[PDB]
């Protein structure tokens, strides 16, 4: 029995936040990698009504 | 273990003030560092020495979390308004972190990279990037040679990231 | 298989419901318009004839939110409550 | 949502009562930013409540 | 070397071993960034060795 689920790592959402704020200043028109990854993962799902 | 939302609140407000000042002037953080290091005993007592080391490793940690822009600022405006806050940082590296946050006559892999990342950020954002980088790294032979002697050790780390 | 699939389906429902509140809405559609699937899914929403812990939790609040939603016909909830009571060598 | 409606109601009844509000005014009691920080730092990312 | 000794000693005596190093070179073993992430994501803030 699966009984909800575990959180695990609010370290690693802070390690991301590092490198993101970094690339933010490093660039400052050209587009981000983030929405690429999002689109790939939503495509790799099923499209079903399931 | 208590606080890994409050250091996120800190990140919020620090990046905010970076942008507010980009509308030369020195950061309030280094003032707080000097206040607390002064208000410790200047006694040599091993209790006090260790208490100073502890407070400094916490300082080292807090800058690693916060942007690499607090050290070098961003957008070195001209060669005339130059080395503002880097001297603030150098004085700290000489006075304090060379004592405790060190090994082997050198600094930490971590802050070394945190500096060089921030350095190339503001410098490449500025014109004359190669020339102004060469300016601040000639200054370092006089004011805080620890950075150069750190980067000697931690080079096989930085060079890829820098390139 | 709909006894195993139903489990993995309600798994997703609850771990969404954690990150949110207020009942992932795929499931509440499935309720009114997949009624036999609602009952083939609804089995693992009370297949915890198991030690109820002292503290309310995920599964607990999910079922609470459903009975507040006026769903869970009380027959199967009464079922849940009672089953939960639980030489040659 | 959260533990016994009784304990919840107790907290709300207390919070609503006038003489509590009249207490909070004249105050060291009015929870300094720094005092609030001390309690919020005391708690963990482990057992949440939220 | 198979002692029922202290485990700190055990782990590091293992590290020292040449042949264990010779193993990490053959390299669905050398711990990708992502294999690392997938262990590090498992752990909780709740209990921790660090």
């Amino acid at each position: 029995l699966v009984f909800g689920g575990r959180t695990g790592n609010e370290d690693i959402i802070s390690r991301l936040q590092e490198m993101v704020a970094d690339l933010e200043l490093q660039q400052d028109s050209q587009e981000h990698f983030l929405f690429e990854i999002f689109r790939r993962r939503l495509q790799a799902l099923t499209s079903g009504w399931s | 273990t208590g606080n890994e939302d409050i250091i996120s609140r800190l990140q919020e407000m620090v990046a905010d003030l970076e942008l507010q000042q980009d509308l030369s002037q020195e950061h309030f953080l280094f003032e707080i560092f000097r206040r607390r290091l002064q208000a410790l005993t200047s006694g040599w007592s091993v209790a006090a020495s260790l208490q100073r080391q502890r407070e400094l490793l916490m300082y080292k940690r807090i800058l690693l979390r916060l942007p690499s822009s607090v050290l070098c600022g961003s957008s070195f405006q001209a060669e005339q308004p130059i080395t503002a806050r880097c001297e603030q940082f150098f004085h700290l590296v000489n006075s304090e972190m060379r004592n405790f946050c060190s090994h082997g006559g050198a600094l930490t892999q971590d802050i070394t990279a945190h500096f060089f990342r921030g350095l190339l950020n503001a410098c490449l954002r500025s014109r004359d990037p190669s020339l102004m980088v060469d300016f601040i790294l000639a200054k370092c032979q006089t004011k805080c040679p620890l950075i150069l002697t750190s980067a000697l050790v931690w080079w096989p780390s930085l060079e890829p990231v820098l390139l | 298989e709909p006894h195993s699939q139903a489990l993995q389906d309600v798994e997703k429902a609850i771990m969404v419901f954690e990150h949110t509140g207020n009942i992932p809405v795929t499931v509440m559609e499935a309720s009114i318009f997949r009624r036999p699937y609602y009952v083939s899914h609804f089995l693992p929403a009370l297949l915890t004839p198991r030690v109820l812990p002292k503290v309310p939790d995920s599964r607990v609040a999910f079922i609470e939110s459903l009975k507040r939603a006026d769903k869970i016909p009380p027959s199967l909830y009464s079922t849940y409550c009672q089953a939960c009571s639980a030489e040659p060598l | 949502h959260l533990p016994s409606a009784d304990w919840q109601r107790a907290a709300l009844s207390l919070w609503t009562h006038r003489t509590f509000r009249e207490v909070l005014k004249e105050e060291d009691v009015h929870l300094t930013y720094q005092d609030w920080l001390h309690l919020e730092l005391e708690i963990q990312p482990e057992a949440d409540a939220l």
